[PDB]
């Protein structure tokens, strides 16, 4: 059976006949809860903002710039090519950009090199429309978008797979934070252009349109010193006291 | 001519300009990430004779998805979407730091292609996975579908690729089956022994 002639005959996407869209994955979780420092967050517009002001270095970057086409301020590949990254990672680090669907899914990949990356994953956020069965170079229907890993130094999927948020909405799937988190990278983990409602325990957000802020360059490398530097996040706490 | 055709042939040495233009392109070529192509190798490919004005489909994994990219722009093509395969069982479930649900297809376009049927699928295909390295039907009713009856070439192609309207090259095709008139006439005047070497 073809869903691709299924999909041009009902509209139907293939990728909503996937089914099913260890156990011990969940102390895991447990673990990360427990390591995870509080949530740390600020308002900044990104293209003012002096990056370096954001330290300690991170472990992981979550880039998430609100691309053009995520409707029907927007920050082009120019714009976003030129952020000063690789000031901020730390020399063994790791970054997720989300890159859309279209020309990102190359000035993406130049980026990451531009900050001293390789791509190590291309993660696939493939959209069902199985609730409801256009740019002119398309030669195909767009039916996902790309988050592009990146290593530099020294039990997850590659897909997550979820319904097509309704128009206007550029939330990106909550799951991309599963798989980034189970790596165990590090503690220091920054999400560039996240919003109020991506504030998460384990993460500094920072992005324009935050109503607060919380962030205190001090207090947020209190987290990590000694006995603290190195976790992966995935470890008990160190006792004290 | 509408019956499958192919060549047996190191695609390498063979001069591909006998064989006229296409519409559309299609590589699954042997990266070197057995047979393999170097880097060089594949850069080298003389690609931009077979088409004017069309579409090349080039299946990429690891760091050939930068390498194929790299091909894809030295060609003279632009990349201008990304099929992936979600490769499934028979029951419609899916399959260095993650495991890997799905191969990627890149799309790039030469010239300015006309009468193309852009739009009609989308760009993730749900097939079951078969044989190693067997690429999915579904591909070709895609592109059947993008540009029917039209002229298609696919490079490192096997003998279960051969398909109507497709001219096949590759290395394991059983030796040389040509009906184009056209092509079986430049064929013979460039390979007037039948020999393909050099
Ligand atoms: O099996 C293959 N394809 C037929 C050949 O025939 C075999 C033998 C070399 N190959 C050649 C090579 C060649 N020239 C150079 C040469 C010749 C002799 C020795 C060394 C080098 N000329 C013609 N065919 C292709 C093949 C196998 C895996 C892949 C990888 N994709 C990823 C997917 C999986 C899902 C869809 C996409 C498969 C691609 C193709």
């Amino acid at each position: 059976n073809d869903y691709c002639q299924h999909f041009v005959d009902t509209g139907h996407r293939p990728q909503n006949f996937i089914r099913d869209v260890r156990e011990l994955i969940r102390l895991k979780d447990e673990l990360i809860a427990k390591s995870n420092t509080p949530p740390m967050y600020l308002q900044a517009d990104i293209e003012a903002f002096d990056i370096r002001e954001l330290t300690p270095k991170f472990d992981v970057i979550l880039l998430e710039p609100p691309l053009e086409e995520y409707y029907r301020k927007c920050w082009t590949w120019d714009d976003i090519m030129k952020l000063e990254i690789d000031e901020i990672a730390a020399p063994r680090s790791f970054i997720f950009l989300w890159c859309g669907s279209g020309e990102g899914l190359d000035l993406g990949r130049v980026c990451l090199r531009k900050w001293g990356y390789r791509r190590c994953e291309d993660i696939c956020w493939i959209k069902t429309n199985k609730n409801n069965p256009l740019d002119p170079k398309a030669v195909f229907q767009r039916t996902k978008e790309h988050c592009l890993m990146g290593i530099k130094g020294t039990v997850d999927i590659d897909l997550i797979i979820t319904e097509e948020p309704e128009i206007g909405n550029i939330e990106k799937p909550v799951e991309i934070f599963h798989i980034i988190e189970h790596f165990c990278l590090g503690r220091r983990r920054l999400h560039l252009f996240g919003r109020d409602s991506t504030i998460r325990p384990g993460w500094l957000t920072v992005g324009p349109t935050l109503t607060n802020s919380n962030y205190n360059a001090e207090t947020y490398a209190s987290y990590f010193s000694a006995p603290n530097s190195y976790l992966t996040g995935c470890t008990e706490e160190i006792e004290r006291l | 001519l509408f019956p499958p055709q192919w060549i047996c042939c190191d695609i390498r040495y063979l001069d591909v300009s006998i064989l006229g233009k296409f519409a559309v392109v299609m590589a699954d070529p042997p990266w070197d990430i057995y047979g393999t192509l170097t880097d060089d190798e594949m850069r080298r490919l003389n690609i931009p004779v077979l088409q004017d004005d069309g579409f090349l489909f080039l299946w990429v994994t690891g760091r050939a998805m930068e390498l194929g990219r790299e091909c894809l722009n030295l060609w003279g093509y632009e990349r201008v979407d990304e099929i992936i395969w979600v490769k499934t069982n028979q029951l419609q479930r899916i399959i260095h730091w993650l495991n890997h649900g799905k191969e990627h297809c890149l799309v790039g376009v030469k010239g300015n292609p006309q009468g193309f049927n852009q739009g009609l699928d989308c760009d993730v295909i749900v097939a079951e996975v078969r044989s190693t390295s067997h690429k999915p039907d579904e591909i070709y009713g895609m592109i059947e579908r993008l540009s029917p009856g039209t002229r298609k070439i696919e490079l490192f192609g096997r003998p279960h690729n051969v398909q109507p309207n497709w001219i096949t090259l590759g290395n394991q095709l059983d030796g040389i089956h040509l009906l184009d008139p056209d092509v079986v006439a430049r064929f013979k005047q460039r390979y007037p022994d039948g020999i393909i070497s050099k």
